[PDB]
């Protein structure tokens, strides 16, 4: 590190975060397809509060994944910044909606523009590995030694 | 000219033990109102076991491209299975793992014999064989 | 080895030698120390045939 | 001597009751391991060092 | 993820769209036999498993002499004669959670004494 | 009495009961006798047949079979 | 004092080294860290137990890494070239339907992984549904010199009638066995993908065969009356062709045999396929004739390195120093190796107790259904494996079955293997039983006994009391390395057994333990023949015990009287 | 603490119902029709014959001196016989193949009007397999269509 800021945790702390690879992958505890075809309305009685909350022609299929808080800890990361990585990953051919940090419960949910199933699952394969949510390339458990 | 007689009749299939199987390859049922037995002539009786109770999709035909005569006998109306002075009984069946083979035979003359038989012995012919 | 239980994870049945050479070691010792010292020996001899050829 | 046969066997003794608390603790998942090994390493590294640090 | 199969053809129920009453089906693609939806859930991969680490418990597990013993009482019959082991699950991150199994009335209750 | 527990040095005697009957290089002798015994006739029997097949214009065969075998 | 157990060849004292290989007609996995798209194999070596030696190896392998989908599975067949998928070769078996598929891999319905995990197989066999167009698929894929179609269809159902599986048989109908085999097979490997076994180990010395002068005798002999009968027969089709008389000492030779066994037992050549196997006996002294001919050698996991399976049956101290260390081992004091008997009378034995067969088994109508195994052949399954077992055992300790034969019973992998084939090394051990008139477990073997035996042995009016007589009584038992694994053995008895200090004696461990089914009849058996001229080896560290039993196979001294 | 040689000298110093009676049918029948039993695998529990309408048919569908190989009799007589047989009307269609396996210890117990049962061996078993549900196909054209 450099000498003024030297015998620092948080700095470190900030360069690690910096530069160790994160994946989407890495926070994701599970994941799961629904067919839900009207856009704005979920059958899912749960997921109605963020229904009634992020939102104030699309697929009737429903794309959903549930994250590890504790991965959202250990490696830093914010719901937003994630939706904002995939937002301008895929652009606008997927509609993307996240749910709270405050949430007891990190929920994801995507949809799109034969079944469309098939087309969700190559997405899947694309966001748990395709997407590096921080750090650069090739780094791995970077370890603090005074 | 295939044509089904009845398969009305009712058919009973059973797993017989082997010496009782080879015997028959008669003795009287006595059915008990959910168990069965058999009192063979002199001997024993056996109980038979409910073996598959529901037993569908299963029959017996006979036959008396290239089509040949084919009967219809019954359906199969019950899966069974006879189970078993029974101390003879597996008194043989430990005695049936006692089978073993015979041994090599050692010659035990005086060598100079059958050394004599093996090359020239002043011997031939005595045979028909491959003699055109 | 298949005188100790299953799962064991204390320290004896690990590996640990707790007897010294004055009083002898027991045959679940004599073992791992077997182990050991055959594992020296092809060390030794496989260090010593790479020393050559890194020598030549 | 006697006395130091005595404070070998009682330091070998504390060894053993720590690699058994050490073992309870994980058994009970109660210790969480440290950035870049797993439980299994960090208790193994616990057990090794403390039978070490009483052979020595 | 615990699906169906067809009847008379025995095949796997391939999920169908109806656009129709816009709602999900089942179908099998060698007949013409499409049966209603129960449920909107189709594919749940579950990336972390958690599952199998009580693999392979048995009516007999009580007589195996190669199994420890433990003085333990179970929490429901409060029988100290019990046969603990492991998880089951192989696997690098595995904890080393205890698994009791009471030898009377068959629970299997565990010594994890932060999450139960 | 007689049915009372054995001890550590007891045991000696079991191993000299062992080696009274097999021997200290009894496995080469018990597998070697047990080829000699069975091996040659299961090799003999397995594939002794070889016939030959003559033609003639009246078909023909001649057949040859390898029995017991003997050792000397 | 001349121990035999050698050959004579030209004045020379031939000794034939006993040589080490893998088993076979076990279901293998093994994973693959490299870059190759397959990422667990299943192997499986099928042969035959007695004629032909077959070579034949079945393989299964999963395509397709981790994290990525599309994970199809494709099994390779003999004399095809291109690789099959499992669900094509189930249509050429006769299972056209798919749930049934899914019911001979999967064996339970309530876990969803496996059948996931199945769907891209389903979806290929969707593709190809019939059974005829399946044997005309593998028809058309391998093997091309059937030219007609009519004939390689019939010509592949044939390939899967005999080839496909040598063992278990090789007759026409046996299709539905085969494939409760296979979808087993199948069941070993995804159960293997989700990580819930490890890789199957083959450093495990109770999966390997040792080969004396039996085996070697029985490829050599085989081979050369093979060549015998053809000699013959070439000698008849020129007698009949050239149109002579016949002749008995023209056609059967003996220089081809007395050559092929002469040359075979002369040279260190077995036929280079096998080289070293005879070696001249060396006389240096008597430890060295003794240590010589118990030698055991292994061709070139590390198998250099001592395993933990190796302790009673190869001594963890006398081995060479050099290239050759750790491949070449030596037979502990009281080991043995297996000769092979008939699994015939067993398979008869079992099914006179309700063991049904193979083919009329449901996954559904008895789950929880033992899987009974002989010899790696699957026949069928037993719905109580508690009395069978214990028959099977009691008949075993009464002298019944050959004692060579090692019976181990999984219960969590839920299988019964029965291991009757030549080539595996056991050790005898005691008997322990836990039902006494004491209270506590105790040994079967009593004073009483000892005082016969020891009578017998001084006499030596008699009464017959040998180790055959202890072994006919259910006394002790031979155990071998796969038994191994299912037992618990006890080292003293006097100090594991009973319930419960100078500082000069060494710190035991306790005894805990109560479920002891075995103990050790001496810890210092373990070590080989030049070991065991070792004078306190426990207070002398292990390399030294080596060194010295590599040097008392030369020192000087009287070998025999003659 | 010394090996105890002296043992010689230790050890020389020291030492309702309702009973109903079983026939054999004669052996003219059993010489006359060989008795095969029937196995379906279309997982319906019911499907009877009569259920399988009519009319029922069950039909089977130069060189100087040298070489032979050899081969025995049953499996000879067996493999001579590769021709299944097939029922079917004029439609549904079942194709039975042998079974070999369950041949062991087979013996039928026929059940007549009264109370008294008719024992007949069982020759051999098959296993019929309902063909042709779904019709389709196509070979070349599944050939070509798994090479996408
Ligand atoms: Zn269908
Ligand atoms: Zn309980």
């Amino acid at each position: 590190l450099e000498p003024g800021h030297a015998a620092d945790q948080e700095q470190a702390k900030l360069i690690r975060s910096a530069i160790e690879h994160t994946t989407l992958k890495s926070v994701t505890i599970a994941s799961e397809i629904y067919y839900d075809p009207d856009p704005r309305s979920t059958v899912i009685p749960e997921d109605e509060e963020i229904i009634q909350l992020h939102f104030s022609q699309q697929s009737p299929w429903l794309l959903r994944l549930e994250l590890d808080r504790a991965a959202m800890n250990d490696k830093d990361l914010t719901m937003g910044q994630v939706g904002e990585r995939i937002k301008q990953t895929f652009k606008n051919d997927l509609f993307v909606i996240w749910s709270e940090d405050n949430d007891e419960k990190l929920i994801i949910r995507c949809r799109v523009v034969a079944e469309e199933d098939h087309m969700l699952k190559k997405i899947e394969n694309t966001m748990l590995e395709n997407i590096t949510l921080r750090g650069v390339e090739n780094i791995e458990r970077v370890v603090m030694m005074k | 000219d295939l044509d089904l007689e009845r398969s009305n009749r009712q058919v009973w299939l059973v797993r017989l033990p082997m010496f009782l199987a080879e015997k028959w390859r008669l003795g009287k049922i006595r059915i008990n109102k959910s168990k069965i037995t058999l009192l063979l002539n002199e001997p024993h009786e056996y109980d038979l076991e409910l073996t598959k109770k529901v037993v569908e999709n299963e029959y017996v035909f006979t036959e008396q491209t290239i089509p040949k005569k084919t009967a219809i006998v019954g359906t199969v109306c019950h899966e069974c299975q006879v189970m078993p002075y029974h101390k003879i009984v597996e008194q043989r069946r430990n005695i049936v793992k006692l089978n073993n083979k015979e041994r090599i035979t050692t010659l035990d003359e005086t060598v100079g014999v059958t050394m004599s038989h093996t090359g020239m012995s002043m011997r031939s012919d005595n045979s028909n064989f491959l003699k055109v | 080895l298949p005188h100790f239980s299953k799962d064991d994870y204390s320290p004896e049945s690990k590996g640990f030698v707790e007897n010294s050479y004055l009083r002898g070691l027991t045959p679940q010792e004599f073992f791992f120390h077997a182990m050991g010292g055959r594992e020296g020996l092809i060390d030794t001899a496989v260090k010593t045939a790479e020393t050559g050829y890194i020598q030549r | 001597d006697g006395p130091t046969m005595r404070e070998i066997t009682e330091t070998i003794a504390e060894a053993k009751k720590k690699v058994l608390d050490v073992t309870k603790e994980a058994q009970a998942n109660l210790l969480t391991a440290k950035h870049g090994m797993t439980l299994r390493e960090s208790f193994e590294d616990n057990v090794v060092r403390f039978l070490n640090e009483a052979r020595d | 993820t615990t699906f169906r199969f067809c009847r008379d053809c025995n095949n796997m129920l391939y999920p169908r769209e109806d656009k129709e009453n816009n709602r999900l089906l089942f179908e099998c693609r060698t007949c013409s036999y499409v049966e209603e939806a129960g449920s909107p859930l189709v594919y749940r991969h579950e990336l972390i498993t958690n599952i199998g680490e009580t693999a392979g418990v048995v009516q007999d597990i009580g007589s195996d002499p190669t199994l420890p013993r433990s003085d333990r009482e179970c929490p429901k019959c409060h029988s100290r004669e019990n046969v603990f082991f492991q998880s089951q699950q192989r696997r690098k991150d595995t904890s080393m959670v205890l698994f009791f199994v009471c030898l009377s009335c068959s629970h299997i209750f565990t010594s994890d004494q932060k999450n139960k | 009495d007689e049915s009372a527990p054995i001890t550590a040095e007891d045991s000696w005697a079991v191993i000299s009961a062992f080696f009274r009957e097999k021997g200290l290089v009894s496995q080469q002798l018990d597998s070697f006798n047990q080829f000699v015994d069975y091996t040659l006739q299961d090799i003999i029997c397995e594939d002794s047949t070889l016939i030959l097949e003559q033609l003639a214009q009246i078909s023909r065969k001649y057949e040859i079979s390898f029995g017991k075998i003997y050792v000397t | 004092f001349d121990m035999g157990g050698y050959f004579i060849i030209n004045g020379s004292e031939k000794v034939l080294i006993a040589q080490e290989r893998s088993a076979g007609n076990i279901v293998q996995v093994f994973k693959k860290a490299a870059p190759s798209p397959i990422s667990h194999v299943a192997e499986i070596r099928s042969a035959l137990e007695k004629g032909s030696r077959f070579i034949s190896t079945l393989q299964v392998k999963l395509y397709g890494r981790e994290g990525s989908s599309a994970r199809t599975i494709k099994a390779t067949l003999p004399y095809i070239k291109q690789d099959i998928p499992i669900v094509i070769i189930f249509r050429a078996l006769g299972i056209i339907p798919d749930g049934e598929i899914l019911e001979h891999i999967c064996y339970d319905v309530n876990d969803w992984q496996m059948l996931e995990m199945l769907k891209p197989c389903v979806e290929d066999g969707f593709v190809i549904q019939d059974r005829e167009t399946a044997l005309d698929f593998i028809g058309r894929r391998g093997t091309a010199l059937g030219i007609k179609k009519e004939k390689r269809i019939q010509y592949a159902k044939d390939i899967l009638q005999k080839e496909f599986l040598p063992h278990i048989t090789q007759l026409e109908g046996f299709e539905s066995r085969k494939a409760f085999f296979l979808g087993y097979m199948i069941n070993r490997l995804l159960l293997c993908a989700l990580d819930r076994k490890d890789q199957d180990d083959r450093d495990h010395f109770g999966k390997k065969r040792l080969d004396l002068a039996g085996p070697l005798l029985a490829q050599l002999f085989k081979t050369l009356f093979k060549k015998l009968t053809k000699d013959i027969f070439r000698y008849m089709q020129r007698t009949v062709e050239e149109a002579h008389d016949f002749n008995m000492k023209l056609a059967i030779n003996a220089k081809t045999i007395t050559s092929g066994l002469k040359y075979a037992l002369a040279t260190g050549n077995w036929g280079s396929s096998r080289a070293g196997v005879s070696q001249v006996l060396n006389r240096y002294t008597y430890s060295s004739t003794l240590s010589h001919l118990r030698r055991t050698n292994t061709p070139i996991a590390k198998p250099r390195q001592l395993h933990n399976t190796h302790w009673g049956l190869v001594c963890p101290a006398e081995t060479p120093e050099g290239q050759a260390c750790g491949l070449v081992k030596n037979l502990s004091l009281m080991s043995c190796i297996s000769v092979g008997t008939d699994p015939m009378p067993i398979i008869t034995f079992l099914s006179e107790w309700g063991m049904e067969p193979l083919e009329d088994y449901v996954p559904h109508q008895s789950p929880d259904a033992t899987r009974v195994f002989v010899n790696g052949v699957w026949h069928g399954v037993h719905r109580n494996p508690a009395r069978l077992m214990e028959t099977l055992r009691t008949l075993r300790r009464k002298g019944d079955i050959n004692p060579e034969v090692s019976m181990i019973r999984d219960i969590r992998e839920k299988e019964l293997k029965i291991f009757t084939d030549a080539g595996r090394v056991y050790r005898p051990l005691f008997i322990v039983e836990d039902d006494e008139s004491l209270g506590h477990k105790e040994l079967k073997v009593r004073k009483g006994h000892i005082a016969k035996l020891m009578a017998t042995e001084y006499q030596d009016d008699v009464e017959e009391y040998t180790w055959s007589s202890l072994l006919n009584e259910g006394l002790v038992e031979y155990i071998d390395a796969e038994e191994e694994e299912s037992i618990l053995i006890a080292m003293q008895p006097e100090d594991l057994e009973p319930a419960e200090v100078d500082p000069a004696k060494r710190i035991r461990v306790s005894h805990h333990a109560t479920t002891f089914t075995h103990c050790e009849i001496h810890p210092s058996m373990i070590l080989g023949v030049a070991a065991s001229i070792i004078p306190f080896p426990d207070h002398n560290q292990s390399p030294r015990n080596t060194y010295q039993s590599a040097m008392g196979k030369q020192a000087m001294g009287v070998f025999l009287t003659n | 603490f010394i090996k105890r040689d002296r043992m010689r000298r230790n050890f020389l110093r020291m030492r309702e119902y309702n009973e109903f009676p079983l026939r054999a049918i004669p052996k003219e029948d059993l010489e006359n029709m060989r008795t095969h039993l029937l196995k379906f695998q279309s997982k319906k529990k019911i499907n009877p014959v009569t259920d399988f309408h009519l009319p029922v048919r069950l039909h089977r569908k130069r060189k100087t001196r040298q070489l032979k190989v050899l081969d025995e009799n049953a499996k000879k007589l067996r493999f001579e016989e590769f021709y299944p047989w097939v029922m079917e009307d004029f439609y549904n269609t079942w194709v039975g193949s042998y079974e070999a396996g369950n041949s062991d210890s087979y013996v039928l117990l026929s059940v007549e009007d009264d109370g008294s049962f008719t024992m007949i061996p069982a020759d051999k078993v098959y296993k019929f397999t309902a063909r042709n549900k779904y019709a389709t196909l196509t070979i070349d054209e599944a050939e070509k269509r798994m090479d996408k």
